[PDB]
């Protein structure tokens, strides 16, 4: 359950985020490619190098999601609905893949926001991330 | 461990820029803040009933000073870093008895407090040089469980 | 989300346990507390040793708690809800235990239920598990 | 690793009873059917669309046989299982980049099929022994990512 502080960092931090929101969804990937290269079996077709569209275009889809979480936050399982099929059927995407994206999402939040990145919005961030997470796997059948 | 030259160029000098004495506790505050089971560990540290009492405890940042010291303990030694924390494994592991995960949640936790203080200087592939340290330190000090 | 399929077999686990909800319960937390000591810290006035009439105690206690999770499984978060704020806020139980913890459920059925313990009701288990130990680390504060 | 006479004693004597051209099978099968996801590295196997279906497969039951016939070469090498699993560590880590995380889920699962075709035999201290054994198991194959 997120509380209501919670909710109030989490909208608080993606306002500040603003229009990179994209660019943000783009450098976390990046950034989950390169510590955690397991991670690159799901992209065999996409360029993974440094500036590919495909990540950048990928990014923006991924950031999307989460701000579609974030404006649902209430009810994020009929919102990530789709999405939480995809990943779990479709893709077979292992749960601890969700935690390396989001420990990379919460880096990328970081290194861009300071001022933001308090310890709170960072404990609110963190379970926001594990929320949406937990949602995408709920579909293993 | 394997870490490469490039590897260890970009840990060496962004670990050169690093304030010793702040960013230890700032990293085992967030810990206790972010996963607050943690705080189970720390029950004599006093109040930690707020994030704010939590990283201005003096207790806490003089304990994640001491933290931060063995990881510049284990930045000096990637060739034997399970030989290095084997008096810190027996510690956390006979002693304390902290599942080891913990071990791997206070290594992601260090590595934000860095991106955060660091910035666009704390680069993807910076980053990814550091997880492959707090990995192999995360390892090592759980070496008396395996 | 569990599965009608999974609420069915769930249920008929359940069913052929029986009586001895109880004694499974205590054969659980032995089972877990050999397997991984580090979950003993937990329980330093509790006798662990073999026929401790507290960890049978307690094996009744929270056997009892999951046939009411089992009897109320479309509104668990409900159910479970006292004590989920017992065993976050209180106890401070670590994430990983309830992991350590529905193994060793899972274990002491498979060695009672030859029958039962059919891959998929296995997968149905585990899936139950899994959700009620969500509901018990939803209240980290 | 830290395996007792009393822990020896309890995995061999078990494991002599073990019908080691079927327990191998029905334990990826299982991992197959519990944790579906692990299915992505075996989509050459054909049928893997109903439990029945998982089981019954005679790529997923020669496979286990091959896996099962991994741990017993672990089980007469608790003093080397780095050097026994190093191979099979190169392939599931650089070739195959399984996760580690599902070295533990298919240890776990062999432990649970074993209490099932053991049933009061498979003691609590019994277990225990077996979880050392799974965990010892898991982290060597996992060794190429430390
Ligand atoms: C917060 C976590 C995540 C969110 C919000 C998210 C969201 C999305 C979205 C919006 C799409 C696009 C769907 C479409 O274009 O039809 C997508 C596709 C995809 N996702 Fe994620 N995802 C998450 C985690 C992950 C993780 C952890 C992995 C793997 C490590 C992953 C692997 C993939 C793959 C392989 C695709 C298809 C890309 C392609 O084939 O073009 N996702 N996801
Ligand atoms: C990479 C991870 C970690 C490192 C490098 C580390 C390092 C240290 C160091 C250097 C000490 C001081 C020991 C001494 O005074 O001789 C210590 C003590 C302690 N640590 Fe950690 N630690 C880690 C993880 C953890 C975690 C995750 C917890 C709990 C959640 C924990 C709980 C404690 C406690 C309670 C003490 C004080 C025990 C005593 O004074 O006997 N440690 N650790
Ligand atoms: C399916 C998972 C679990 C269920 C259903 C469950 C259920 C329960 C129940 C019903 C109680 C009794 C509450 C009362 O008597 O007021 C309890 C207490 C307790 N639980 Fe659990 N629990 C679970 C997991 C865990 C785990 C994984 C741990 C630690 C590793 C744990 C540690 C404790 C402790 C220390 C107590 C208090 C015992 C005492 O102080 O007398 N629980 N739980
Ligand atoms: C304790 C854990 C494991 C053990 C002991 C083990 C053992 C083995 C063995 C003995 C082989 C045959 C290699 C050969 O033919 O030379 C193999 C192959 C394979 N394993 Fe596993 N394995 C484990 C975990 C896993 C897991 C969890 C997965 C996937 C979820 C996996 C995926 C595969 C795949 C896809 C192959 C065939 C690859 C090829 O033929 O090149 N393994 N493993």
């Amino acid at each position: 359950v997120l509380s209501p502080a919670d909710k109030t960092n989490v909208k608080a931090a993606w306002g500040k985020v603003g229009a990179h929101a994209g660019e943000y969804g783009a450098e976390a990937l990046e950034r989950m490619f390169l510590s955690f290269p397991t991670t690159k079996t799901y992209f065999p077709h996409f360029d993974l190098s440094h500036g590919s569209a495909q990540v950048k275009g990928h990014g923006k889809k991924m950031a999307d999601a989460l701000t579609n979480a974030v404006a649902h936050v209430d009810d994020m399982p009929n919102a990530l609905s789709a999405l939480s099929d995809l990943h779990a059927h479709k893709l077979r995407v292992d749960p601890v893949n969700f935690k390396l994206l989001s420990h990379c999402l919460l880096v990328t939040l970081a290194a861009h926001l300071p001022a933001e990145f308090t310890p709170a919005v960072h404990a609110s961030l963190d379970k926001f991330l594990a929320s949406v997470s937990t949602v995408l796997t709920s579909k293993y059948r | 461990v394997h870490l490469t030259p490039e590897e260890k160029s970009a840990v060496t000098a962004l670990w050169g820029k690093v304030n010793v004495d702040e960013v230890g506790g700032e990293a085992l505050g967030r810990l206790l803040v972010v996963y607050p089971w943690t705080q189970r560990f720390f029950e004599s540290f006093g109040d930690l009933s707020t994030p704010d009492a939590v990283m201005g405890n003096p207790k806490v940042k003089a304990h994640g000073k001491k933290v931060l010291g063995a990881f510049s303990d284990g930045l000096a030694h990637l060739d034997n870093l399970k030989g290095t924390f084997a008096t810190l494994s027996e510690l956390h592991c006979d002693k304390l008895h902290v599942d080891p995960e913990n071990f791997r949640l206070l290594g992601n936790v260090l590595v934000c407090v860095l991106a955060h203080h660091f910035g666009k200087e704390f680069t993807p592939p910076v980053q990814a040089a550091y997880q492959k340290v707090v990995a192999g330190v995360a390892n090592a000090l759980a070496h008396k469980y395996h």
